[PDB]
């Protein structure tokens, strides 16, 4: 509503900020990932993580077994954010199925250097394209923001409105009346 | 003549129906849902504090004020799920930057059930039986989640 709408625009600034916390405190946590086309005793899967300052990405080979998956890694093994310069999806990935499309996402850095992923899950894919765009300063567009940011904004009006309970919410602003003639006040404040 | 600034009688409490954008103080704007204390009335104004934040006092249009009261038990009772929800709120907000996931879950789901519940309680459609039935599942996901989330344990009111 005309109010609520209001209300909206002004909370949800701060409800990205939440999301864009979120975000990066997972990116921290670091994700699995399984290469594609990997072969002749290649480790299938490698991680990728970002450092708790968030200024750079480690990175390398895992050992999937039934234990668990130890990682180890190779002479290459970082790329600093700061020598970001962009973030590709789809088609415009340069290892670029189809339901692989939807989950490929490039980190582009440095000269011609790339690194390339494949989300384990349109979650993940969500959680990292979200994440590196917080770092690079630009707008989270994935489907998760769009449906955390309804998630939370939508509990934070639903409070606020807790004791609108039964009662009728005006269409157009009440009329606001002229001011007072006087402020001679009967009690003090605080 | 010139309207008087008087105490307010039954007018004690009220819950803005309307964001009300003020000019500055002595005018106090006010959000949609934001709950004050009237303290006065001068003509169409009134005059109190946002009962979450006392300090914050000034005056606002009455047009923009629904008058109501903060007795039956399951009044008392929607009042202390409200203030729960808020409680738990905050804490929802931290489950979610750290991805705690089941916990995150868990308290998201008592969320509704609660808002639900403490609605059909300030109804006035339950039959005696059910109602009773339905301020003990209240009070019962009320004092579970206090407990996991380890607030202060309420004690029956």
């Amino acid at each position: 509503s005309g109010p609520i709408l209001e209300l909206k625009e002004k909370i949800q600034p701060e409800i990205l900020e939440l999301i864009k916390q979120q975000r990066l405190n997972r990116l921290v946590e670091g994700t699995c990932f399984r290469k594609l086309n990997a072969r002749r005793r290649q480790d299938k899967f490698w991680y990728c993580r970002l450092s708790p300052n968030h200024k750079v990405l480690h990175y390398g080979d895992l050992e999937e077994s039934p234990q668990g998956e130890v990682p180890h890694d190779s002479l290459q093994d970082k790329l600093p954010v700061a020598d970001i310069k962009a973030v590709v999806t789809g088609k415009d990935c340069p290892h670029m199925n189809k339901e692989v499309l939807e989950l490929a996402f490039s980190i582009l850095y440095d000269s011609n250097c790339q690194l390339n992923f494949i989300a384990p899950d349109k979650h993940e894919y969500c959680i990292w394209t979200d994440g590196l765009n917080a770092l690079l300063g630009k707008d989270m567009m994935s489907d998760l923001t769009r449906n955390d940011l309804d998630t939370l904004l939508s509990m934070e009006i639903k409070l606020r409105l807790l004791d609108l309970e039964n009662i009728q919410i005006p269409d157009a602003p009440p009329p606001i009346p002229k001011e007072p003639s006087n402020y001679d006040f009967v009690y003090d404040c605080n | 003549g010139m309207a008087p600034w008087r105490k307010a009688d039954k007018e004690r409490h009220g819950v803005a129906i309307y964001n009300f954008q003020g000019s500055g103080a002595p005018q106090l704007s006010l959000q949609i849902g934001d709950v004050v204390r009237i303290q006065e009335t001068c003509g169409d104004w009134y005059r109190g504090y946002l009962i979450k934040h006392k300090m914050l006092q000034g005056i606002f249009p009455k047009s923009f004020i629904h008058i109501k009261e903060v007795i039956p038990a399951e009044i008392p009772l929607a009042q202390e799920v409200t203030t729960t929800l808020w409680e738990w709120g905050s804490i929802w907000k931290q489950l979610y930057v750290a991805s705690k996931k089941e916990r995150f879950l868990q308290v998201q789901s008592m969320m509704y059930d609660l808002m639900e519940w403490r609605s059909q309680l300030l109804s006035g459609t339950l039959p005696k039986d059910e109602l009773k039935e339905l301020k003990q599942k209240v009070t019962s996901k009320i004092d579970y989640g206090n407990k996991i989330l380890e607030l202060d344990l309420i004690v029956r009111d």
